[PDB]
RNA sequence: UGGGAGAGGGUGGUGGAAUUCCCGGAGUAGCGGUGAAAUGCGCAGAUACCGGGAGGAACGCCGAUGGCGAAGGCAGCCACCUGGUCCACCCGUGACGCUGAGGCGCGAAAGCGUGGGGAGCAAACCGGAUUAGAUACCCGGGUAGUCCACGCCCUAAACGAUGCGCGCUAGGUCUCUGGGUCUCCUGGGGGCCGAAGCUAACGCGUUAAGCGCGCCGCCUGGGGAGUACGGCCGCAAGGCU
């Protein structure tokens, strides 16, 4: 049991990951779209993460979770509002950071990328 | 707000002088353009070069997360 | 249209009660333009209604209608390849346009014999919360919540 | 003589972010992907998280209508070696100059040989989809190759589809870097609109496509064809004529 952790958001085109973690970092639940019950585009959507979020939180929390800091990393249009539905889940929500990754031109992407 | 105005004399190549080098970096650790520090051309490129031999000193950033 | 909003066509309140939205009822009833008899079904069930409830069935379907009225439908959007259910908050004038339409509709579903017995029968239920009626309503309403991941592609 | 700016070129060191895999901790029912789906990956524990390590490649913001280069082309930081170039002072030589068939050297990508290297990506290839079909466009894998060293290869929308040098012909606004006296004036580049003038028109116009002088290359209907023959070059594919 804890109550203050962490909780980081992977969105992406394609859907929206929220796994939320111990303060060291070690993962204690996690929810993403399938989880509730949607199969394709329809999870690459905000409602989405809204209850990946939510059903993320709510089972977290069940462990005793009561604070988290939040971390974002990616350009997904479900992105925000499972920032919302956090926030307006029952967690303080210590604070907000967007640790999206973006290298300094390193690696080549595939070819839908040029 | 440009930042120019915000200080007086001050050395291009003070490549050592993080308090005042680290005032072009937008919070997010990047470098800032010249719309934004009132720096003119052969200005600003000097910069840079001076921020980042510190950036590799270890004294700047290469960039920062970001809060809300 | 294309031009600018249409009008919303203010009909003369009825000659018994002296409602507006007794006259709308009326026209639904009405078939082939028969207002005499599409007039007569309705205040005939007003009075099966009465016998078997002694509250002023003026309420009754007053009420039967709200418990009709539908919140929330879903609309198709088609953007890109796939057209989406996309749901919108009903607009009031559609709302009375929706509930005007399936009581008469679940009513000539009853089976019972007499025009205005299904008509009245279909009265009541709503106003207590039973019959297909509700179920359009019903079924609607939460397709649509079945959907609220649609709801940023409104209008 | 004195300076200035710059991704000019070469060698050696080097700095951080990200992708991929390996190892460790925690954790659960799906991740990924698309217009929608599927192949594919996942209870043999993936996806998203934290920590450590290995390896390769390209250098985010600065950065831009910018800069340098004869061209192709050049972009993290550092130092060394080196080229071209501009400004001023107007110090020296006193026409020593321009052009340049031949010759020589350079020459992006792909490709070739030898020996390394191999993370990401990715021709051929396999697979999954769309299709009447789909040897394709989209998706999942994936070999050469893209990277380094030394050799070749010498072509291209190698474009400003505009050869090089000089002299003459209104200006206006923007930008790079210099010099001044610092309002502004003057040199050299980079764009824009436009004097006259040219031009078949679209357009160019002190970076000419304007009026001129010199020299080189080049065109002479379309296709056949940059093909055949011969000759040269080359390991070959193929190049030149
Ligand atoms: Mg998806
Ligand atoms: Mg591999
Ligand atoms: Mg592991
Ligand atoms: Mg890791
Ligand atoms: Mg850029
Ligand atoms: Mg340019
Ligand atoms: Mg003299
Ligand atoms: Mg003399
Ligand atoms: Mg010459
Ligand atoms: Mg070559
Ligand atoms: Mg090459
Ligand atoms: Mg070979
Ligand atoms: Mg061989
Ligand atoms: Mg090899
Ligand atoms: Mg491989
Ligand atoms: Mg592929
Ligand atoms: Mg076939
Ligand atoms: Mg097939
Ligand atoms: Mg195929
Ligand atoms: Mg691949
Ligand atoms: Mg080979
Ligand atoms: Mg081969
Ligand atoms: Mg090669
Ligand atoms: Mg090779
Ligand atoms: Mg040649
Ligand atoms: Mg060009
Ligand atoms: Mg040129
Ligand atoms: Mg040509
Ligand atoms: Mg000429
Ligand atoms: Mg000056
Ligand atoms: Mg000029
Ligand atoms: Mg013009
Ligand atoms: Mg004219
Ligand atoms: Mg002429
Ligand atoms: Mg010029
Ligand atoms: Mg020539
Ligand atoms: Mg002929
Ligand atoms: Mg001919
Ligand atoms: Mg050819
Ligand atoms: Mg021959
Ligand atoms: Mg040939």
């Amino acid at each position: 049991q804890v109550a203050s952790g962490r909780a980081y958001i992977h969105a992406s085109y394609n859907n929206t990951i929220v796994t939320i973690t111990d303060p060291d970092g070690n993962p204690i639940t996690w929810s993403s779209g399938g989880v509730i019950g949607y199969k394709g585009s329809r999870k690459g959507t905000p409602y989405a993460a809204q209850l990946a979020a939510l059903d993320a939180a709510k089972k977290a929390m069940a462990y005793g979770m009561q604070s988290v800091d939040v971390i974002v990393r990616g350009t997904g249009a479900g992105r925000e509002q499972a920032i919302r539905a956090l926030q307006a889940s029952g967690l303080q929500v210590k604070s907000i950071v967007d640790d999206t990754p973006v290298p300094h031109n390193g690696c080549r992407p595939k070819k839908k990328f040029r | 707000a440009k930042v120019k105005a915000t200080l007086g004399e001050f050395d291009l190549r003070d490549y050592r002088n993080v308090e005042v080098l680290k005032r072009f970096l937008s919070e997010t650790g990047k470098i800032l353009p010249r719309r934004r520090t009132g720096l003119s051309a052969k200005e600003q490129r000097i910069l840079a070069k001076t921020i980042k031999r510190a950036r590799i000193l270890g004294l700047l950033p290469f960039t920062e997360k970001l809060v809300r | 249209a294309r031009r600018r909003r249409a009008e919303v066509r203010q009909l003369q309140p009825d000659l018994v009660y002296g409602d507006v939205l007794v006259t709308a009822f009326i026209n639904k009833i009405m078939r082939d333009g028969k207002k005499n008899l599409a007039a007569r079904i309705f205040y005939d069930a007003c009075k099966i209604i009465q016998e078997k409830t002694g509250q002023e069935p003026l309420k009754v379907f007053k009420q039967a209608v709200e418990n009709v009225k539908p919140r929330m439908e879903v609309r198709s959007r088609r953007v890109g390849g796939a057209n989406y259910q996309v749901p919108m908050e009903v607009s009031p004038r559609r709302q009375q346009s929706l509930a005007l339409r399936w009581l008469v509709q679940a009513a000539n579903q009853r089976p019972e014999r007499r025009a205005a017995v299904r008509i009245a029968h279909e009265l009541m239920d709503a106003a207590e919360g039973k019959g297909g009626a509700v179920k359009k309503k019903e079924d609607v309403e939460r397709m649509a919540e079945a959907n609220r991941a649609y709801a940023h592609y409104r209008w």
